[PDB]
């Protein structure tokens, strides 16, 4: 009766995760419920053997040589610390023995081969990683950057979490790693310009890891950090003489971090086989404490190292010899693994079951730091795929820091102040024109004003109060208009100007050509050979326009710096109409147009001197010729040149036709109406 | 009694690597039998006990236990030949008080002393190739280098101990690269930098694919230097097994691979009175057909060192060691941080338990690796031996592909026809004035003032030589030379402008006066007032010269040179004001001219009015300067325009002014 059957265990008290401070009050505890029952094991009675592991393998090879080779032979081990419980996993094998582990998260550790009698209660690290992923596609971030110590946990939890995001079309575009000095890889971090950044390392390395991050000023408004939510919840205030931050300083670095943790503990109300629920174990292991939970390490793994010693207790009940169990011996071994292997009770942290890849608690708890203090900003369960989002996420700005600034695509446009001043000169030009116009048609032969051909000089100002309202197209711009109603606004361009220009310059040419021909007085082919000008004209830009329409074609500059914010770097790109081939069609019909000024010119020379009296003013008319072929042989190259700069060109044209249409019409009609009625 | 060591190797033959412990047992065994020839330890003999560790942790752990419980006292661990039951067993060193010397360690990891702080190693790890890489990189000015590293523990070891190598030197990191399963998602990043040379830090099999897509982005030939280790198995090329092989093999011809040198060249007589070619003689007829390790150097000056260490231990002083005397294993750590003697492999001696050894290099050449040099740690030289480090350009690989400023040139053939143009202006303005000087008695030339006409031509004629002087920008003139004449040709134009139309207004003055050298003081006060303008000018802002440079990005023509264009101009704080206080002045006079013109007009002068021609000119020179003003100060980023514009506007002008004065009246006397 009560044949003593010993355990050896690991309890961490301090390193670099001191779970041991809570986690042995937990299974101290747990041996006195499970011995007090009679139904459970009553031939027998669980004993504890402990050292001290501290997180260094370096120790726990010395304890676990002092385990394996004193009298009192143990009957399963359980460790600690993930680099403790690989190395106590791997060697085990060779003495026959089944391993426990209580608070061990390494995803390396899941496979069978390499570990083949281990268990734990305690879930693997891959579920942060579902998390991490769907908090990625939540805020569009494609590319994270990913800092992690090379340790096996670490390295596995990262190997799942590239597997993940490769998988959702997320790219890990950089990756550090360090063994105890994190200062070149944080250093790297900031030249690289990493702005979603994914930490993966103790705490004891984080304080350092954050130091060096203030001292490189990695943190603010570009950069977001995911930490592991295993941490003390004053990690960052804590005195530490390795690190030369101050935590007034430091507290600055740790700002806004995003950090997931697991539940692990029932929160339901029914009572587990021990016959307890989760409120009262909590109240009774903080009785068990020395100090407050909130300065306890461990306090959140404890259910787990609660559990573990009911699994044991449990599968021994049902295979009953033991003490015949030597480390040279493994049927007694191959007995408990599959008493083990087939265990599921309810127990304090949900329904215990020992599955190969170690998944058994699905929710997962996401906070942030917020002032100083972390607050719970959500919850995700990846088994359902349901995240419950309280909303209570502070950024500085209102919204999530985006990565990989982007290219933002903005046009130039008219300053429309020049725009809307140069409409109102054309409007009051074509009011100009039509008064003009009722007054040469009103006195159309009451007096001399049939001496001068009159038809002429009214379609003249016909013409040129088209190629003056001609000045409104032109100076539409992506910004009044939009894309699906602007190829109009193109041949609103060019129809109206050509047409205005033949209408208003061979009108004012053939009277000229006529004066020459016949002065060194038909009646009707004055306006023959201005119709066939006019229309030889159409034929010409029409073939144009319908063999080559004119559509819109951006030119893209440049990349500048728009920092008038303190956002995007957008490219500026301009628009404007073009045909398919430019500057042929363009360049012959203006070498035309200018053969026409140049032998207006001439002819206007030709016969300044001419007295003629069948025709009343065509001295005017020859300096109006003059001064518009002066203007526009100026004024076509130069908007060629200027192309490229909105205003410049669209001034140089719409000024260049404003002068021109006034200069003609007064120097016409300002000395009839002058003359005619004083 | 004995001096025990526990020798810890893979000696059985099921595994793969122990044909390492299998081929240094023969060397040990010379380095054993000697010690007791001539007897070093006089009282005490050294025994090493062996124990199998195949190099499973499980194994090797039990090893390691069943000697401490059931073996003798021992004194020191020796070997360990596979990391992961290495860093184990060094870890714990300090619960037994027990020291470790290893012989074939070379992870980085077991370099730091706060985690391993009784372990030392006899073989140069592998972060000690780091001093020798910046030797090479000083060698051949290579002073701007990329990286491209495995995430690994080793391989991130080696990087972060290169960043604090080349820390304090001039040598630059371009960028880091990092992958883990697939290299060249992160080699078109350094074909997006440009880095020409590239220091990899990955394992064997990875090495086949990074080069075979370095050949994709054609990351090698005459342009590209990789630095890669060199501790592969030979032939490591020939076992991988989509890729073609040739194209590999002219991706990676070339490379210069960084590893342990394993003996000594050095003729003279070691520690134990041979020559390292006689031991080597020795150790290969010693064993007689078992697969040679190149660590058996290094386990023979290690049991060397353990005999030196026990020798300087025993004569410091506790004569048993039941692995619980702290003492005594701190003096043999401090009797062992103070080996320094000539062994087989060069000077034996520590630095923080590390060895300080030699490093070669080694070339790829057609279809093997040769020797290039070495670097020698203790007296910190690198020595490349000659003739046998080639590279398939004439020279060595340079980074930093050359930047160069070149100015934006006028183009030549267009000053030269516009300057040829501006000849013929000044030619016909001198026959003008030949004709104005020749036939100045006739009525016809004395009705106008001929005076007043002979300064307008001088106008003209000193204003057509403004043309050049907007042509000079640095391709043929210096500095000073260019920012004095930049002043000269404003007085220039100015002065002609003024006097070329100030002259004809003053003609037209007398003319309206008459009708209802006095012309020349109206003239002269007009420059007295030009003048001013323009010291009031130079006073202020002198048009200091400036240069723009833009763009850096364009391609050469192909020699591999990025050429930046830059373009130099006149400018100072504000140019606009002062261009409109001339153009203000400028424009007055001009009003006021046509006013007085237009008022000689109204009444009809009969044979000299010449109002008309005032007119005209007035009215072209209005426009086209105005037009030359706007378009020459918009065009300002590209001079080949803006030349043929601001040159061909004062041809135009300068032209019809003279013409419309001049030959009317040459029209009627002939
Ligand atoms: C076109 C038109 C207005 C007929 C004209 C054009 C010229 C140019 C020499 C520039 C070609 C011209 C005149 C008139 C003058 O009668 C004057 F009045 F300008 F003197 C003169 O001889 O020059
Ligand atoms: C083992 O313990 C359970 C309660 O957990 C009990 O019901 C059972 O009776 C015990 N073993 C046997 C075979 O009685
Ligand atoms: C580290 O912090 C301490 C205390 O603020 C300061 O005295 C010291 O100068 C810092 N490090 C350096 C560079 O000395
Ligand atoms: C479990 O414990 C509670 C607490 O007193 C008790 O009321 C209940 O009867 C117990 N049930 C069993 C099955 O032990
Ligand atoms: C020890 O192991 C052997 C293995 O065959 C087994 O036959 C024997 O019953 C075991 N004895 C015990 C558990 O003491
Ligand atoms: C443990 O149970 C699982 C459940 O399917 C099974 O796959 C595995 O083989 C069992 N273990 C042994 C040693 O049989
Ligand atoms: C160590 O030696 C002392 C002195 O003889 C002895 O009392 C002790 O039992 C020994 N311990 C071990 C572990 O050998
Ligand atoms: C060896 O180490 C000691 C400290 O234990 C140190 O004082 C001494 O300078 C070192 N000598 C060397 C590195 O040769
Ligand atoms: C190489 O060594 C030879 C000695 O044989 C020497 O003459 C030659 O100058 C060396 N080459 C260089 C580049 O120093
Ligand atoms: N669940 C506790 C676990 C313990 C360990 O894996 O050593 C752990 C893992 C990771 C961190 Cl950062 C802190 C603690």
């Amino acid at each position: 009766e009560r044949r003593a059957v010993y355990i050896g265990a690991l309890f961490p008290m301090s390193g670099g995760w001191p779970g041991g401070q809570a986690c042995q009050p937990a299974v101290e505890m747990a041996l006195e419920d499970v011995n007090s029952r009679r139904d459970i094991l009553p031939d027998y009675e669980l004993k504890l053997i402990h050292h001290d592991s501290k997180c260094d393998p370096g120790q726990a090879t010395k304890y676990l040589y002092e385990l394996l080779y004193n009298d009192p032979i143990k009957i399963i081990l359980m460790p600690g610390c993930s680099s403790v419980s690989t190395l106590v996993a791997e060697a085990a094998r060779m003495w026959n023995l089944i391993v426990l582990s209580y608070g061990s998260s390494s995803p390396a550790l899941s496979n069978r081969q390499r570990f083949p009698t281990f268990f734990r209660t305690h879930p693997s690290a891959t579920l942060h990683n579902p998390t991490r992923v769907k908090l990625f596609e939540k805020w569009g971030w494609k590319k994270i950057a990913t800092i992690q110590q090379t340790t096996e946990v670490f390295t596995s939890t990262l190997d799942d979490l590239e597997e993940r995001v490769k998988e959702a079309g997320i790219e890990i575009t950089f990756r550090q790693s360090f063994f105890s000095d994190p200062a070149v890889p944080v250093k790297n971090l900031k030249r690289q310009d990493a702005r979603i950044i994914v930490g993966l390392f103790y705490e004891t390395e984080a304080r350092k890891v954050f130091c060096e991050v203030y001292k490189e000023r990695l943190f603010g408004k570009k950069y977001v950090w995911f930490l592991i939510g295993w941490y003390a919840d004053n990690w960052f205030k804590i005195y530490d003489p390795s690190i030369n931050c101050t935590v007034d300083e430091m507290t600055e670095a740790v700002e806004g971090h995003i950090t997931t943790e697991i539940v692990m503990l029932n929160p339901a109300n029914t009572r587990s086989i021990s016959n307890m629920t989760s409120q009262e174990f909590v109240e009774k292991l903080t009785k068990r404490l020395k100090r407050h939970p909130e300065e306890t390490g461990g306090f959140q793994e404890a259910p787990l190292a609660y559990d573990a010693i009911w699994a044991l207790a449990l599968a021994l009940n049902k295979t009953s010899r033991l003490e015949d169990f030597n480390y040279n011996n493994q049927t007694i071994t191959d007995q408990i693994y599959r008493a083990m292997n087939s265990s599921s009770f309810e127990g304090v942290s949900g329904h215990v079951v020992f599955d190969a890849s170690g998944s058994r608690m699905a929710w997962t708890l996401i906070e942030q730091l917020q002032g100083g203090s972390y607050k719970k900003i959500g919850y995700y369960d990846s088994t359902k795929d349901d995240l419950s989002w309280s909303k209570t996420d502070k950024w500085i700005g209102g919204s999530p820091p985006a990565d990989q600034t982007l290219v933002i695509k903005t046009f130039r446009f008219l300053s429309q102040k020049l725009f809307i001043s140069v409409s109102v000169l054309s409007s009051l030009g074509i009011v100009l024109a039509v008064v003009c116009l009722s007054f040469n048609i009103y006195n159309s032969h009451v007096r001399y004003i049939q001496n001068s051909q009159p038809n002429l000089n009214n379609l003249t100002a016909v013409g040129c109060s088209l190629a003056l309202a001609a000045v409104f197209p032109l100076g539409l711009d992506g910004y009044h208009i939009g894309r699906n109603q602007f190829p109009f606004v193109c041949q609103a361009r060019l129809w109206l100007l050509g047409l205005g220009f033949s209408l208003g310059y061979g009108s004012m040419f053939t009277k000229i050509w006529w004066v020459h021909t016949v002065f060194t007085l038909e009646p009707w082919k004055l306006y023959a050979t201005v119709g066939l000008l006019v229309g030889m004209d159409v034929l010409t830009l029409a073939i144009w326009q319908i063999v080559d329409p004119l559509h819109r074609t951006i030119e893209t500059f440049a990349k500048e710096e728009p920092k008038e914010d303190i956002d995007v770097s957008i490219l500026p790109q301009l628009e404007h109409c073009s045909s398919r081939k430019m500057n042929t069609w363009l360049g012959i019909f203006y070498g035309y147009k200018g053969l026409l000024l140049l032998l207006g010119i001439f002819l206007a020379y030709e016969t300044k001197s001419v007295s003629t009296e069948k025709i009343n003013d065509h001295r005017a008319v020859g300096m109006a010729i003059y001064n518009v072929a002066v203007l526009c042989l100026i004024t076509a190259p130069v908007t060629m040149i200027l192309s490229s700069q909105q205003d410049a060109a669209f001034a140089f044209a719409s000024l260049a036709i404003v002068f021109s249409s006034y200069i003609t019409l007064v120097v016409l009609f300002v000395p009839k109406m002058r003359r005619l009625i004083t | 009694p004995p001096l025990s060591i526990m020798g810890l190797m893979p000696l059985t033959k099921e595994v793969a690597k122990g044909s390492i412990g299998r081929g240094v047992l023969p060397a040990v065994e010379l380095a054993i039998e000697q010690i007791r020839n001539e007897s070093l330890l006089r009282p005490y003999f050294l025994d090493l006990r062996l124990y199998d560790t195949e190099c499973d942790n499980a194994k090797g752990l039990k090893a390691f236990y069943d000697a401490i419980k059931y073996g003798p006292n021992h004194l020191m661990v020796f070997g360990g030949v596979c990391p992961s039951v290495t860093s184990i067993i060094a870890e714990s060193l300090q619960g037994w008080n027990l020291v470790q010397l290893s012989f074939a360690a070379t992870t980085p990891v077991l370099a730091d002393k706060k985690k391993y702080p009784y372990f030392f190693r006899t073989v140069p790890s592998d972060n000690a190739v780091n001093p020798a890489i910046l030797k090479l990189l000083k060698h051949y000015q290579w002073k701007r280098v990329g990286t491209l590293t495995q995430d690994v523990q080793r391989f991130s070891e080696v990087r972060n101990d290169l960043t604090g190598v080349l820390y304090g030197e001039d040598i630059e990191i371009s960028d880091t690269e990092s992958f883990s399963n697939d290299p060249c998602t992160s080699v078109k990043k350094l074909k997006g930098n440009d880095v020409r040379i590239i220091l990899g830090q990955f394992d064997q099999n990875m090495a086949a694919k990074v080069f075979c897509c370095a050949y994709e982005e054609n990351m090698y030939g005459s342009k590209y230097q990789w630095i890669i280790p060199g501790w592969y198995e030979p032939s490591w090329w020939e076992q991988v097994h989509r890729c073609l092989r040739k194209n590999l093999l002219a991706a990676m011809e070339g490379y210069i691979g960084v590893d342990f040198e394993p003996l000594s060249s050095k003729q003279i007589k070691t520690i134990s009175g041979k020559t390292p070619q006689q031991y080597e003689r020795e150790y290969n007829n010693k064993r007689s057909g078992v697969g040679p390790s190149k660590f058996h150097g290094y386990a023979y000056d290690g049991i060397w060192v353990i005999a030196k260490t026990l020798q300087r231990a025993m004569e410091t002083l506790i004569q048993d060691f039941n692995y619980t005397d702290h003492t005594l294993g701190r003096i043999i750590l401090n009797a062992m941080n103070e080996t320094n003697f000539f062994g087989v492999t060069g000077q034996v001696v520590f630095r923080n338990g590390e060895r300080m050894g030699t490093i070669k290099f080694t070339q790829f050449q057609d279809s093997r690796e040769v020797k290039v040099g070495e670097y020698n740690a203790v007296a910190d030289t690198l020595e490349i031996i000659n003739d046998t480090i080639r590279f398939q350009g004439s020279e060595p690989p340079k980074d930093k592909t050359i930047i160069l400023e070149q100015l934006r040139k006028i183009s030549l053939p267009l000053y030269s026809i516009l300057s040829a143009l501006t000849i013929l202006g000044m030619i016909m303005a001198s026959a003008f004035l030949f004709f104005n000087i020749k036939n100045r008695n006739q009525k016809l030339i004395k009705m106008s003032s001929p005076y007043m006409n002979n300064l307008i031509i001088l106008g003209g004629m000193l204003s057509y030589a403004s043309i050049f002087l907007f042509g000079l920008d640095g391709s043929f003139v210096s500095e000073k030379t260019f920012e004095t004449l930049c002043t000269v040709r404003t007085w220039i134009l100015t002065v002609g402008y003024t006097t070329a139309f100030g002259a004809m207004f003053a003609k037209t003055w007398r003319v309206h006066a008459i009708f209802k050298q006095k012309l020349l003081v109206i003239v002269g006060g007009m420059l007295l007032i030009d003048l001013c303008i323009l010291i009031c000018w130079q006073a202020v802002d002198p048009l200091r010269r400036t240069v723009e440079k833009y763009s850096m990005e364009p391609d050469p023509a192909g020699r591999d040179i990025s050429i930046r264009p830059l373009l130099e101009h006149c400018e100072n704080t504000h140019m606009t004001i002062w261009l409109g206080i001339v153009y203000a002045y400028k424009g007055l006079l001009m009003l006021f001219g046509c006013f007085l013109a237009w008022e000689t007009r109204n009444v009809s002068i009969p044979a000299l009015n010449d109002s008309k021609y005032i007119g005209m000119s007035v009215y072209n020179v209005g426009i086209m300067c105005i037009i030359g003003a706007a378009v020459s100060f918009l065009t300002r980023d590209q001079p080949n325009v803006q030349f043929c514009i601001v040159a061909l506007v004062i041809i135009f002008c300068s032209t019809i002014t003279l013409c419309l004065v001049f030959v009317p009246k040459l029209i009627t006397l002939r």
